[PDB]
């Protein structure tokens, strides 16, 4: 009763090891490349393009109110830095 | 300080007062005419790989 693979199976899986390998590293990559890009945001955050005008002007109305409005609001004429290194406008022109 | 009718001249803009005209040095255009990364530079690059440059909004 020798129970021996087929011989087409048995020539085909020669190669294995190195689909084995590939698989290895490409998982690697791949959880390197979420892992990099979901700490920063604790989520994979969708694409701001991938959403609709409605969703864009929600997601980014806290990120103007905290970085723009408020020192807007706040401004004194003594806040500037005399060097000129100030924010950038926000539509730079 | 100069006067108040100098002073009422230079903010007056536009004749008939029926229409809103906001100005705008340039007028946006990529992404729908919104923006992208409301951000400094520096946040834009770093937070795309350090945590706590994202305040999330829920
Ligand atoms: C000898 C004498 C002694 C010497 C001593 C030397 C000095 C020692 C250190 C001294 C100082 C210590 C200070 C401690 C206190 C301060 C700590 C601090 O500041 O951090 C706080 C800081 C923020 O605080 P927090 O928010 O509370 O942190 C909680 C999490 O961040 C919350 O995480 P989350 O829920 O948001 O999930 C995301 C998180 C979760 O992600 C993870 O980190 C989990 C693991 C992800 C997958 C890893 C897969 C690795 C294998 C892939 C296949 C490789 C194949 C090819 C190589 C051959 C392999 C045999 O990932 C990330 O945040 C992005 C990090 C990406 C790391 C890059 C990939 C790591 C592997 C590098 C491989 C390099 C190439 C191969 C080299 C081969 C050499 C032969 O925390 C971090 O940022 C954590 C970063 C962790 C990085 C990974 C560390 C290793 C993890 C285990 C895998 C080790 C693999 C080794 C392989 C070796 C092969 C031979
Ligand atoms: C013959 C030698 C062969 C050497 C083979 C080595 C191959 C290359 C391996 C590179 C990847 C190593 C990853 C180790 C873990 C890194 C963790 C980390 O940086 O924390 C991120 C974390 C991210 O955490 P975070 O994003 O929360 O940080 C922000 C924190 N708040 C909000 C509070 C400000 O960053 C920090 O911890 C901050 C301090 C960073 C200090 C600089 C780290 C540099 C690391 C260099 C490692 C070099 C290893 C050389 C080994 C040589 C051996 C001979």
């Amino acid at each position: 009763v020798n129970t021996a693979y087929p011989t087409p199976l048995k020539t085909i899986l020669k190669t294995t090891p190195a689909f084995v390998v590939y698989f290895v590293f490409g998982l690697g990559f791949s959880t390197v490349i979420y892992d990099v890009v979901y700490h920063p945001k604790d989520r994979i955050e969708r694409f701001y393009f991938r959403s609709s005008k409605f969703e864009r002007l929600s997601r980014k109305r806290d990120e103007k109110l905290r970085h723009y409005f408020k020192p807007a609001i706040e401004w004194q004429p003594w806040y500037n830095t005399s060097t000129n290194n100030n924010t950038r406008p926000l539509l730079r022109y | 300080v100069h006067g108040e009718e100098y002073a009422q001249k230079m903010q007056k803009r536009f004749h008939q007062t029926d229409i809103w005209a906001p100005f705008r040095h340039r007028y946006a255009y990529m992404y729908n005419s919104s923006n992208k990364n409301v951000k400094d530079y520096k946040q834009v690059t770093l937070s795309r790989y350090i945590n706590g440059f994202d305040k999330f909004n829920v």
